[PDB]
């Protein structure tokens, strides 16, 4: 954060990110965190980071809808066509929300969410990467995976 | 009361199971600013002010 | 791996101390007397000094409080714990895998021997790297992630001191 | 917010005259009736249950003294059977607390002692033994549904502590702190235990009985009753002294290593201290 | 892990063990013609009849070990202890006799691990482990035929459980999901074991004893399974995506033939030799997914299994007072080409030497059968590993006059 | 053998305490913020806390080495502003060896 | 006592006789349409052991916006006490009480959760009278049962047993009535 302002802005303490096809959805039928489409993650001060750490479902999930998508067509596929419409199939957005639980079952506790909503109040951050990293891959995020490889 | 036999048995096992192995890789990602569009708020709180950044 | 521990950071910090005390140019290191006992030493290597200093000579004290970039390594090299992990701090970092780097403030008799000692003869933005014993450092059965009696090797670059938090925070 | 137990048996033995005149059979019938509410420690939690049950048992017995054997042995064979409701007989949490009106289960154990002097005996009769120890059972069903919650075995340590409750059946196992292999919702429907031992004397007399005694046992139990293998055990070994006293029976102090962990955790493994009274 | 630390076992149903008792664990396992009648044989089914007409025979065992283990260049050492037989032994008849028993057939334990650490930075680690094993649970009788001849048979449960485990971890790593592939194979069927011996009345005073035994090839019931496991950890049990398989089972063909030497009740020779038709087997297991058939098709192969051994007792004087005049003294050897395949050719080759004492019980006729074994096992191509193995066994036959009647 | 220091002084409003900086580089004490125009009639006899050191051997100039009163209350007013005219409360710390050896002002 | 107290059924049917009540077969409700006559005060013998009338089904003109799943809902109720013949809580106004402010100013607000099996919910606000006397968040189940059968807006009535009610009606095994003036789907 910029110049060490006594009442300024502060950074989003909880973000969610959601696929593209679920950006207003989501919140217009007051869903909950599904884990195969959406994601919560709280900043990490120490690091400044805001990180996921598995995001494996949803990219299942992708994958399956074009490969259901492929074997639907069958003889009559065209990847670049169908890659050239729904052009969010691959994308997801991140989100300010906020976040609360319910305060019941307290000596063995739980704190179960029971209702995510956008975040309203006055704040902001700057994330690294950006439109330049369409052309230079110095401004490019890296996703990690780790995999079992069977040498099959 | 040993139960280790440390590492000695790899190399007679079959191959199916001695080919195992695992792997780190990365892939690229583009991110972008985006406007918000026309959010769907509906919350119970009432804002009221003003500030100048 | 972690065979004999004791030994052989004590053979580190032996190494260091006759270098210094064989080697040309000192072999690049430099060493400060310790007060809370005359006659030992502390061996640094001094590095490149910063270009955004808050312009406060002088050297820190005992009871007030610094504001630093650090990390804090073992004798292999791993990682302990630090603001930073690469090789330098990182502002305005170019790369984006990596975020820029938080400051975090301490209390110079609220930390280890070794800390207490050379933070009181740092000027604001020199950067040392600092090697300490086992005897100045948590010592003995060590600290959660420390080995025990293991020789740290610190990397540290002091930002700003001042006698309160509320006008350094 | 507690549970209630109580019933009554009745037995009748008889001593044989086929394989020889050492072995005697003995036949008991049995009643019981457990009653709760809100209970938590039992699978049952609300209502009320009964078991009629029949057993037979064949046992053999040659030993010359009840307190400090040194010949002979000690051989047992039992069934316990209750009738079987599933069949045709009775015909027709989920739904556990149904069914178990009446509970269904048939139990079977095998249980030996071998004790044998090491140096002549007779002459200097302070002597010394090695003894034997061989128990084996099983907790069988006659539907694969609907298994018993009652009559379960449990096991590890000094056995003694077990008969706080009395809806189960508790089995030493020296060297595994207590009730170790069997915990909560892994409760034991077989078992095996095994086990050597070396023992030595100190006095024997009209009022006071001393001797002390080293071991080698091994032990395990499981949950499913399918997957029983005796040559698969949670092995030990200590020392151990016991006391027989003029107006109370057995106190004793066993000391034990358990080698083996258990549920891949060592935590109950090693040293180990067991308190025996009574008498096992 | 309670019988073997050898990483062959991953092979096959692990490693046969010899349910030799403690006279013949001493003397090289040569247990077909045996008729020695204070302990007990279940090797061979005719050896019953035997048995003192008033007596009552309970047999036991233990067994330590020290596994010496080498390849490579890497040196190391395991310790492990075992539970190999327990049988009862009685006379229904002056011409049958019967016993019931429990005895292992054969085990699996091995944990073999790994670390390392990719040239972009990740570390990783490995674990190959195995568990269980095969067991037998019989009822045998054996008949006098003719005043020479005697016959028996053994008729077994027979039932076990094989587990054997593969895991990828990453140490470090602040939060990931874990693979493992556990394949396991239960059994539960039945075994039938058929043999003969005659005795031929040498010179007035020795005696010498042949024998043979004989079991048919046989089809198992069994319950073979492929769980991959996904996710586990130190607090969650993660997802088990089960999968069953229509696997099929074999036991062979075994022969064995035998004799023993004796003379003058004071000394016994002999030698054996047998052979289990493993090659011939036809092991196998149907599913759409190769993976999974290609590690079945190579875990599950076998060789033709052979062994060959030779023994002897002997009691030297047993009237005059002296306690070493009634000690039974044995010694033995043997050769054995496991049934191990390991790529196309075949794996290994062991080699044993063995001695042990028969301490018995004064005024009684109880036995303490302390004996001891030394079998080197060598690995017949590079890549695998050499053993040398060394073992104690402790084991009392309890006797006592039991079917005594005024 | 070590010459560590927690130096302090209790409250001299209520419930007001006033923070020392410790200098062992120059082996000199001071407090930053300084005593209210009212404190010279309340240092008259006020009471030192919290002087914790490896061993609590410490001594004042007086002739003689006189022994600290730790545990007693002590007129300041003789040692206020001593930048100039500079007459420091200069008191002498001990080893726990007695080898090592230490003054510092305040 | 143990089982004893489970003769809740007893002062059920006391609570029934004493009033002029009438009692329908759910395989009826379901076949004269659906009403429970109201000059015959009908109630239905729902599942679970519940009693329930609906007074209005609620939405007549709209007749689409029924309760589903991540809904949140508004209830207006009075509860009354089976075993000791007592109005025990509300949130609703009435002249007996119309000067005590705090008690009828806010609603109770409850998130509906209604996934593939066991259907549950949880108050997000409750009133002060709740907040204060019972204190837990659990919403009673029988509640649950009669939304599947009525709209926005409705005005329904429930006899509620131990086996399905709040926290403090399972352990001290009391049944209770519900007058629930409205359920709303929640606004802002």
């Amino acid at each position: 954060q910029t110049g060490d302002k006594k009442f300024g802005m502060a950074i989003p303490s909880t973000v969610m990110l959601v696929r593209k096809k679920f950006q207003d959805s989501f919140f217009k039928d007051n869903k909950l965190s599904d884990g195969v489409s959406s994601y919560l993650t709280s900043h990490t001060s120490s690091t400044n980071q805001y990180v996921f750490s598995n995001i494996t479902k949803l990219v299942n999930a992708c994958i399956a809808e074009k490969e259901e998508a492929k074997k639907n067509a069958g003889s009559s596929w065209d990847e670049t066509k169908w890659l050239q419409e729904n052009p969010d199939w691959n994308k997801v957005v991140l989100i300010p929300v906020l976040v609360t639980y319910d305060s019941s079952n307290t000596t063995t506790g739980q704190a179960n969410i029971i209702r995510i909503q956008h975040d309203l109040k006055p704040g902001y951050v700057r994330l690294k990467g950006g439109s330049l990293g369409k052309t230079n891959p110095d401004y490019k995020l890296k996703l990690e995976v780790i995999s079992t490889d069977f040498g099959l | 009361c040993d139960d280790n036999t440390g590492g000695l048995g790899l190399g007679m096992f079959p191959g199916n199971d001695q080919n195992i192995k695992g792997k780190l890789s990365t892939f690229d990602v583009t991110t972008e600013s985006v406007k918000t569009g026309d959010i769907y708020a509906k919350t119970n709180i009432g804002y009221i002010g003003k500030f100048t950044d | 791996k972690y065979d004999n521990w004791r030994a052989r950071n004590e053979a580190f910090i032996d190494s260091l101390a006759n270098v210094y005390a064989t080697a040309s140019g000192r072999g690049g290191l430099e060493r400060i007397e310790m007060l809370t006992a005359p006659g030992n030493y502390i061996y640094y290597k001094e590095m490149e000094p910063m270009t955004d200093h808050v312009v406060k000579a002088g050297n820190p004290k005992y009871t007030d409080y610094v504001k630093v970039y650090y990390k804090g390594t073992n004798i292999l090299g791993e990682y302990f714990d630090g603001n930073f992990k690469g090789d330098n701090p990182v502002v305005d970092g170019k790369d984006p895998s990596e975020g820029d780097s938080p400051t975090t403030i301490f209390q110079v008799s609220g930390v280890i021997t070794g800390w207490g000692e050379v933070l009181q003869r740092m000027e604001v933005g020199d950067r040392w790297k600092v090697y300490i014993p086992w005897d100045y450092a948590y010592g003995s059965s060590g600290t959660t992630g420390i080995l025990g009696y293991s020789a740290l090797v610190f990397d540290i670059t002091l930002l700003d001191f001042a006698n309160t938090e509320a006008e350094l925070k | 917010k507690s549970i209630k137990m109580w019933g009554l048996s009745l037995g009748w033995g008889k001593r044989l005259k086929w394989p020889d005149d050492y072995f005697t059979l003995s036949a008991e019938l049995a009643y019981q009736r457990y009653n709760l509410k809100d209970w938590q420690y039992f699978p049952v939690t609300n209502g009320k249950c009964n078991d009629l049950s029949l057993s037979l048992t064949l046992a053999r017995n040659s030993i010359d003294n009840p307190i400090f054997p040194r010949t002979g042995s000690d051989f047992s064979l039992s069934v316990q059977l209750t009738p079987p409701y599933s069949l045709f007989d009775g015909k027709d949490q989920d739904n556990m607390n149904k069914l178990h009106r009446w509970v269904e289960y048939h139990k079977w154990k095998f249980k030996a002692k071998t004790y044998t002097p090491l140096m002549d005996y007779i002459a200097h009769p302070k002597c010394l033994v090695l003894m034997t120890r061989t128990e084996f059972g099983l907790l069988g069903h006659y539907n694969k549904y609907k298994k018993s919650p009652f009559g379960t075995f449990d096991v590890g340590g000094d056995g003694m502590t077990g008969y706080s409750s009395y809806a189960t059946e508790s089995i030493a196992l020296r060297g595994y702190e207590n009730s170790s292999l069997t915990p909560y919702g892994k409760e034991g429907y077989a078992y095996a235990r095994l086990g050597i031992e070396l023992r030595y004397p100190l006095m024997l007399e009209t009022s006071t009985n001393i001797y002390v005694l080293g071991f080698l046992e091994a032990g395990n139990a499981w949950h499913d009753i399918s997957k029983f293998n005796p040559f698969d055990l949670k092995r030990s070994a200590g020392i151990g002294v016991r006391i027989f006293l003029p107006m109370i029976g057995m106190m004793g102090i066993d000391w034990g290593y358990g080698f083996d962990k258990i549920n891949g955790s060592k935590e109950y493994g090693g040293s180990q201290f067991h308190f025996i009274l009574g008498q096992e | 892990q309670n019988n073997t630390n050898s990483p062959y076992t991953r092979y096959g149903y692990g490693d046969l063990s010899d349910q030799s008792f403690g006279n013949s664990k001493a003397m090289g396992g040569i247990a077909f013609g045996l008729r020695d009648g204070a302990q007990i044989n279940p090797t061979n089914p005719a050896s019953y009849t035997a048995i003192d007409s008033l007596t009552f025979l309970f047999e036991g065992g233990v067994s330590l070990q020290n596994m010496n283990i080498s390849g490579g260049g890497l040196k190391l050492n395991a310790k492990n202890a075992s539970f190999d037989y327990l049988a009862m032994q009685f006379r229904l008849a002056p011409w049958m006799a019967m016993s019931v028993g429990l005895l292992p057939y054969s085990n699996v334990g091995y944990t073999v691990s790994d670390s390392q650490t990719t040239d972009n930075g990740l570390a990783y680690s490995r674990s190959f482990t195995g568990d269980g094993g095969l067991h037998q649970m019989y009822v045998g009788a054996g008949v006098k035929v003719l005043k020479n001849l005697s016959v028996g048979v053994n008729a077994s449960y027979f039932w076990g459980d094989i587990t054997r485990t593969r895991g990828m971890f990453y140490p470090g790593t602040s939060s990931y999901d874990s693979y493992q592939r556990k394949m396991v194979t239960s059994i539960s069927d039945y075994k039938l074991d058929f043999g003969a011996q005659y005795t031929q009345a040498l010179n007035k005073k020795s005696s010498l004893t042949i024998g043979a035994v004989y079991s048919p090839k046989h089809k198992l019931n069994n319950d073979y399974t492929s769980i991959v496991i996904m996710g586990a950890s130190s607090s969650s049990y993660g997802t088990e995506y089960k999968d069953v398989l229509d696997a099929t089972f074999e036991l062979p063909n075994t022969f064995g033939v035998g004799f023993t030497y004796n003379y003058d009740k004071r000394l016994t020779v002999g030698a054996d030799y047998s052979l289990q038709q493993w090659s011939k087997t036809n092991f196998g297991v149907v599913t759409s997914d190769e993976n999974v058939r290609q590690d079945f098709n190579e875990t599950f192969t076998y060789c033709d299994r052979t062994k060959i051994s030779v023994g002897a007792e002997y009691i030297p004087n047993l009237i005059g007072r002296s306690y070493f005049a009634h000690i039974k003294y044995r010694l033995g050897a043997y050769y054995t080409t496991p049934y191990y395949k390991i790529d196309g050719k075949k794996a290994s080759r062991e080699y044993g030497v063995t001695a042990g004492f028969g301490l018995p019980v004064p005024r009684s006729r109880s036995i303490l059968s302390i004996s001891g074994q030394f079998v080197r096992v060598k690995g017949l191509e590079t890549n695998m590993v050499n053993e040398n193995i060394f073992r104690v066994s402790i084991g009392l036959t309890f006797n006592e006059r039991w079917f005594f009647k005024r | 053998d070590a010459t560590i220091r927690a130096f302090e002084l209790d409250t001299i409003g209520y419930g007001v305490n006033y923070k020392f900086t410790i200098d062992q580089v120059s082996r000199l004490i001071y407090n930053v913020d300084s005593l209210p125009v009212n404190a010279d009639t309340i240092i008259n006899s006020i009471l030192i806390k919290t002087l914790t050191t490896a061993s609590g051997i410490v001594t004042m100039k007086d002739d003689q080495d006189s022994i600290v009163n730790i545990n007693d209350s002590i007129d300041l007013t003789k040692y206020v502003n001593a930048t100039e005219k500079n007459n420091f409360l200069v008191l002498k710390v001990w080893a726990p060896n007695m080898e090592v050896q230490n003054e510092y002002k305040v | 006592y143990a089982e004893m107290l489970e003769d809740e059924k007893n002062a059920v049917n006391k609570f029934i006789k004493d009033k002029g009540i009438r009692i329908i077969s759910q395989d009826e409700f379901e076949k004269n349409d659906t009403v429970t006559n109201l000059e015959r005060n009908e109630y239905v013998a729902l599942s679970d052991g519940v009693y329930m009338q609906i007074v209005d089904r609620g939405s007549a003109e709209n007749k689409t916006d029924t309760f589903a799943n991540n809904n949140e809902i508004c209830v207006r109720y009075i509860e009354e006490d089976i075993m000791t013949r007592d109005t025990t809580c509300f949130n609703v106004f009435l002249e007996e009480w119309g000067d005590a402010n705090q008690l009828y100013t806010n609603p109770a607000v409850f998130r509906y959760v209604a996934e593939g099996s066991y259907v549950y919910g949880t108050f997000i606000q409750m009133d002060y009278y709740w907040a204060s006397y019972y204190q837990s968040t659990a919403v009673p189940a029988g509640w649950l049962l009669a939304l599947p059968f009525v709209r926005n807006y409705a005005h329904v009535r429930l006899i509620v047993p131990s086996k399905v009610g709040h926290s403090s009606a399972q352990q001290y095994v009391n049944p209770y009535y519900y007058d629930i003036w409205t359920f709303s789907k929640a606004l802002n």
